[PDB]
């Protein structure tokens, strides 16, 4: 309406909105169909489900990949999206139990699994480039709010599919047998609902080309720059100033810099695969914790799994609270919060989060069933939690995009995301560990956040700003 | 490993409790089912228990209805029956399958490898 946000944006956030919505949707069911329709072991059922979302974690290496150096963005998103419906066509039609059985079922499952990971490793990254290009580089103080609606989106995406998808598998007979089918054909149809709602933006997209094989170009200067200072018998000036600084006798300067930047932000991001495993340990441990606590709330019984529609919940208040209203408090004064305070005090808020759920825990094993907690004494924490969540993810998103070069946009997202999968893979090895008290999980939970956040924070005084 | 299997006569519209009782290995480490062969029949899946107990199923027709159930301690699965009819009057058998990847269905004899004897439920 005249603003500086282009419409062009309310058909991306509503694309990924049905996105996330779809996928949530996928996923909540997927477990459930392996066990009680392919009649699977616990065992495979429980690693074909980590595989798959290992898979979808990792594919976002392909899709920047792609569109960064090849067909750019909105052909990356257009085509992965394809094979997303295409993958889902498979899934769908994989689970009427009308047309072969045990064979074509396992088969089309896992290709239409496959095929859900790509196209999911690749509208992730390139869907929120996509939405920053949108905006012109001068505002940055609009593209701010575009991230935190794209985090508001995916998070009422998650919530909605949370709510929606019971319904959708409660007492169905698709073929006189539970329908799996349509469990699957709703995030189909919302895939392709989502697909169409962002092709009907093209004639408005600001589609930026592609500025040629950028991975390839850096990955031929970062290897020309470490061979390249190997004078072992001899040598003056191997790189000085730099690693990168004498990889110039090809590679002009306006590829050094843009991997001078891209390496600077990896290096910013090396210890924050570790703030995601640690982050994760509140969607199973403290359901554990709310097993042993009241959950009457005098109103309506309140089972500990449904706790973790919380944690969707407060973002969707957050979100808006924060960059309308404590953001803007923190602006009034000259205190001043470069987006890399906003990561290191979300990391305290997720440590503090951790230690109050030790002190519960405390609190709990106290016993001695009348200083009984309520599910209640579970909201600090998860109010802690989700603040550090909305105050790293958002700063983290825009932090991702506004210091990637032009050239590799889609590329610094994808880093973020493989910091999201490197801290799965970290929370998959780590789960076959388990010698500690609940309490004690928490308070090294806790320790191991503050670590990660003082490494984090002196590693982000030293980074050097794009510019 | 040695899965033995103990039950008994019963009567119609009444409920019985056969148990399993596993002996030689640890009890944590098979997916557990139970089968039955009525005179002439091949054989039936009757229910199932994975190895944390989480993951239980019942074949279609769980005769009114049952409820599987194991202790990885001292190694005891039971199946509870509640509306047995004049079918179900069948030999019990309890199948042990090890822990391990796999594609095959879960509800199948091919699936588990060790067999116990049966028990004559009769109604
Ligand atoms: C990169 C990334 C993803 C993603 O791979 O697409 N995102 C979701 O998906 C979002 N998740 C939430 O908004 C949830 N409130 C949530 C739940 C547990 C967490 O440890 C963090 C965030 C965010 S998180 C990080």
């Amino acid at each position: 309406f005249g603003s500086s946000y282009p419409v062009s944006i309310a058909f991306i956030v509503v694309n990924e909105f049905c996105e996330r919505f779809s996928y949530y949707g996928m996923k909540a069911v997927l477990t459930l169909y392996f066990l009680y329709f392919l009649h699977w072991n616990e065992d495979t059922s429980t690693s074909v489900y980590h595989a798959f979302s290992s898979l979808c974690y990792f594919t976002p290496i392909l899709g920047a990949a792609i569109a960064d150096s090849w067909l750019g963005k909105f052909k990356t998103i257009i085509y992965l999206s394809l094979v997303y419906v295409l993958g889902h066509v498979f899934k769908s039609l994989g689970a009427i139990p009308i047309l072969g059985g045990k064979m074509l079922h396992t088969i089309l499952s896992l290709v239409g699994l496959s095929l859900i990971a790509l196209g999911t490793g690749g509208i992730k990254p390139c869907v929120a480039a996509f939405g920053g290009d949108q905006f012109e580089e001068e505002h940055a103080e609009a593209r701010t709010r575009y991230f935190s609606v794209f985090y508001l989106a995916i998070n009422a995406g998650s919530l909605i599919s949370t709510f929606i998808t019971p319904m959708l598998r409660g007492d169905v007979k698709c073929f006189g047998q539970d329908c799996y089918a349509l469990a699957f054909g709703v995030p189909g149809l919302l895939m392709v609902l989502a697909l169409v709602v962002f092709a009907m933006g093209s004639k408005m997209y600001r589609k930026p080309p592609p500025e040629g094989n950028i991975v390839a170009q850096v990955i031929k200067c970062i290897w020309f720059a470490l061979c390249n200072r190997f004078r072992n018998r001899s040598g003056d000036l191997p790189k000085r100033q730099h690693w990168l600084d004498w990889a110039a006798e090809k590679y002009p300067k306006h590829l050094i810099a843009d991997v001078k930047a891209l390496t600077r932000v990896l290096f910013l991001y090396i210890p924050l695969p570790m703030f995601w495993a640690l982050l994760d340990q509140q969607g199973s441990r403290w359901t554990l914790q709310a097993n042993k606590m009241n959950g009457d709330l005098g109103f309506f019984v309140l089972q500990p799994d449904q706790m973790q529609v919380l944690n969707p919940f407060l973002v969707l208040i957050f979100i808006p609270l924060f960059d309308l209203v404590i953001y803007r408090l923190i602006s009034k004064c000259r205190i001043n919060f470069s987006s890399l305070r906003k990561m290191a005090v979300g990391m305290i808020l997720a440590c503090l989060a951790f230690a109050v759920a030790a002190l519960v825990e405390t609190k709990i094993n106290g016993m001695i069933p009348v200083n009984k907690l309520s599910i209640a004494w579970q909201l600090p924490q998860y109010v802690l939690v989700t603040a550090a969540e909305v105050m790293f993810s958002v700063t983290g998103l825009e932090f991702s995009y506004s210091q990637a070069p032009s050239s590799m946009k889609s590329v610094l997202q994808a880093a973020w995301l493989l910091t999201v999968a490197v801290g799965n893979i970290i929370v998959l090895v780590v789960a076959q560990f388990s010698g500690l008290a609940q309490w004690a999980e928490f308070v090294l939970f806790s320790c191991l956040l503050l670590v990660v956040c003082l490494i984090f924070s002196v590693m982000a005084y030293y980074y050097v700003p794009l510019k | 490993q040695l899965v033995e299997s103990g039950g008994g006569l019963v009567q119609p519209g009444g409920s019985l409790r056969l148990l399993c009782v596993a002996s030689g290995r640890p009890f944590n480490d098979y997916d557990m089912g139970w089968f039955r062969q009525a005179p002439g029949k091949e054989r039936e899946f009757v229910a199932s228990i994975s190895w944390s107990g989480r993951v239980t199923d019942y074949s279609d027709s769980m005769k009114g209805r049952c409820t599987v159930s194991r202790d990885n301690a001292k190694g005891t699965m039971f199946l509870q029956m509640s509306n047995l009819v004049p079918r179900d009057t069948a030999v019990y058998y309890c199948a042990a399958a090890r822990r391990r990847w796999t594609f095959k269905a879960t509800n199948t004899e091919e699936f588990y490898e060790t067999w116990g004897q049966g028990t004559q439920v009769t109604v």
